[PDB]
């Protein structure tokens, strides 16, 4: 029983380190505009207005 | 004289500068860059 506790809590503590990168990938994918829009917006428009 | 980081190219038999000043000047201002002039056809 104690060994099953150790293995289970081992994977549980590893799960947060494994999922922090997942959360970063999700929040970066929700924050990134497409390149095909962003490149001529930042190139063919010099300053704005 | 002072040492300045600037690129130099060789064209024909003449050593010329090749400047493309668009980040040092005309960046985050309200003026349009020249050399983007128009033509009428």
């Amino acid at each position: 029983a104690i060994q099953q506790m150790a293995r289970n809590l081992r994977t549980v503590l590893d799960s947060f380190e494994r999922g922090t990168a997942d959360q970063l990938l999700g929040v970066l994918l929700e924050k990134a505009p497409p390149l095909s829009l962003l490149s001529p917006i930042n190139k063919f428009q010099p300053e704005g207005h | 004289n002072a040492r300045v980081p600037a690129d130099l190219v060789i064209v024909g038999d003449k050593l010329v500068f090749l400047e493309a000043l668009e980040r040092r000047v005309y960046q985050a201002t309200r003026v349009a860059y020249p050399l983007i002039g128009n033509i009428d056809i």
